[PDB]
RNA sequence: GAGUCGGCAAACAGACUUUGAUCCGGAGAUCUCUGAAUGGGGGAACCCACCUAGGAUAACCUAGGUAUCUUGUACUGAAUCCAUAGGUGCAAGAGGCGAACCAGGGGAACUGAAACAUCUAAGUACCCUGAGGAAAAGAAAUCAACCGAGAUUCCCUUAGUAGUGGCGAGCGAACGGGGAUUAGCCCUUAAGCUAUUUUAGCGGAACGCUCUGGAAAGUGCGGCCAUAGUGGGUGAUAGCCCCGUACGCGAAAGGAUCUUUGAAGUGAAAUCAAGUAGGACGGAGCACGAGAAACUUUGUCUGAACAUGGGGGGACCAUCCUCCAAGGCUAAAUACUACUGACUGACCGAUAGUGAACCAGUACCGUGAGGGAAAGGCGAAAAGAACCCCGGAGAGGGGAGUGAAAUAGACCUGAAACCGUAUGCGUACAAGCAGUGGGAGCCUACUUGUUAGGUGACUGCGUACCUUUUGUAU
RNA sequence: AACCCACUCCCGUUGAAAAGGUAGGGGAUGACUUGUGGAUCGGAGUGAAAGGCUAAUCAAGCUCGGAGAUAGCUGGUUCUC
RNA sequence: AGUUGAGAAGCUUGCUGGAGGUAUCAGAAGUGCGAAUGCUGACAUGAGUAACGACAAUGGGUGUGAAAAACACCCACGCCGAAAGACCAAGGGUUCCUGCGCAACGUUAAUCGACGCAGGGUUAGUCGGUUCCUAAGGCGAGGCUGAAAAGCGUAGUCGA
């Protein structure tokens, strides 16, 4: 049946994207966090 | 600025033949020397592809470290250290038992 | 200064020799689109543009400009007569990021108290805002007792002491000594001033025969160096084979640090103090939980004397002592390490040491924030197996060759559980923690039988180990 | 009848499936079903109300910090005489 | 394998191994495992046992090949046909097509493949986007409000 996961690309960039991270205050702290670790993609 | 050019004529002091008189052909970056004449390896190679041949077993020299071959002097023909105690308008080597320099 | 075309890794094509080719250091030029991202928008690495001066053919290209806020500065001018708001044009600055350090704003709970409301934990975690290479603090309306000491900051004692505390758990000073460091000055505002090292390099001393070995640095036998003898690495153990190790020279050119020096700030450089001191309720900080509670603070309400005054000396009062509040400026001792460079280790040696010696914050797991592995070693050197035979024209083997050694063959050593193949001896009428005491026979070796080893028919006694418990074969 | 839903029996339970299947059932022009896009969030939302749902987790999610929380309670604690 | 001590343990040798080792006596300890439903790799018993994913059926021939129940062609049977057929939207990301292959994968074998290596292959004034305009909703110069972060919102400019 119905899995709690159905797929599209304009509702994944809208909120998990970088301009929706970089708008914020708490976003931006995402970034830099996220950044520092050293990780390769930043936007998932 | 190195004791060990391409065109000189040295001797082998402990390896495999130690005294063999050589000249250097080719030297590497890895402080490993192409003596001329020794060191004589064999490789099994298949015969080439693309319209060549090598058939079987064909000879060639493998390197050896440069802190095994040394400078032969030709006025006691005996191994000798060099050196650049000359320097006035270049680094010239010179041999340290007789002060006197190579060519 | 003679080889070179980065790394994981072959065959092509070529550049310069004795110097500017690789290669290392200084300075410049280019520097696509994203990102504070800043011409307007966006789903980050995309779309649509204007303006100006030039060039270009019904289709464009160069070159700059074009964000908001602060300050200033022109021009401009609403209701409104004046003239402010407002609007444009220009100049200068800021914005973002970064591990810890510092000062402020806001500020928990678990837990202790063998429960728990005061109190602890604790003004700690975390969250914001500033600034600096340090910050803050500092030049007496301070402390001491009738003796005196003269800024602050930091370490060691006074001392776990006086105090404080459901007088419980606990929290905890100062005075005085010892040290580190050694300056004081005054008006942003009456009337202000606020010469050496460093990034590149270069020279750098001293060994010969003899054995064994695949290979000598080792066995022997002698000599030499030394302001450099416990380094690295070379076919095995090297002061004298190779790179290095003690001192000097520096450096076109930049950098920084002390100087002269330039402006300006660094700033040497004048007073002083009104809604101020005090007061009354309400809170904080003082070691100090309304306590006889001094003192500093400020949210509400009030209010002085003019340095013939003032305020301090732990309720309060008289006498003595000691300092000038309501304006400012300051080095040093001090705290820290994301980043370097040397060095050092009674530190680790691939299940250790970073999560990470290996293409690791990768693969993978998540809608996300986030979590997060496993993975080293052939040889001194690829000399990495030409050639033959079986096989699908393969996979895998059997030779042959290289090598000191292929049971070092794409890999040092190579154990245990687990699985096999040979050889010996025992088991198809015999009941159980599978062993132990006696013991026939057979086997293989040694003098040949106690010289020893391996099996064990038969037979007597025999209900594993740990933990909990008054006791467990249980 | 499509379509949405889940009343009964049997099979399945190491399933084909971390909730299905084959037979039968109820609504089917409306207090309907549904595609795309948005809004509401942790002592807080939503709820024709069951303490139901908020990413297979809910009498108060998930993740990182305080934090090696606290445990008069269980389990374990290694060579000889 | 032998041998020596009350014991922890010591000592001498046969083979493999191929470069490091530590009398003696003192120090410094990450100093000794069978057990924690301990942790991470290896291998067992179950056991060559259950299963091999809908009860829409396949049977011959010819071919290729080292080898055909499953591959290609042929002949004949079956099954869906308001889908087991065609096509747009999401979503995916080269799975499409052709040479070469078959170790691994595919619940078996494979000469076959959505699997490996090498090439190839998407043509727009009108079809969908972008460009123009807006709904819910978002952000929002100036402006009010707020310890700080920030909240709300006018002009405006985004959003099918």
């Amino acid at each position: 049946m119905k899995r709690t996961f159905q797929p599209s690309t304009l509702k994944r960039a809208r909120v998990h994207g970088f301009r929706a991270r970089m708008a914020t205050k708490n976003g931006r702290q995402v970034l830099s966090r996220r950044r520092a670790k050293g990780r390769k993609r930043l936007t998932v | 600025m190195q004791k060990i050019r391409r065109d000189d004529e040295v001797i082998v002091i402990a390896g495999k033949d130690k005294g063999k008189r050589g000249k250097v052909l080719k030297v590497l970056a890895d402080d490993r020397l192409v003596v001329g004449g020794v060191n004589l390896i064999k490789r099994h190679t298949k015969p080439n592809p693309m319209l060549g041949q090598q058939g079987g077993i064909v000879e060639k020299e493998a390197p050896l470290h440069v802190s095994n071959v040394a400078i032969f002097n030709t006025e006691t023909s005996k191994a000798d250290r060099v050196g650049f105690k000359v320097e006035d308008g270049k680094k010239i080597r010179v041999f340290k038992s007789t002060q006197k320099p190579v060519q």
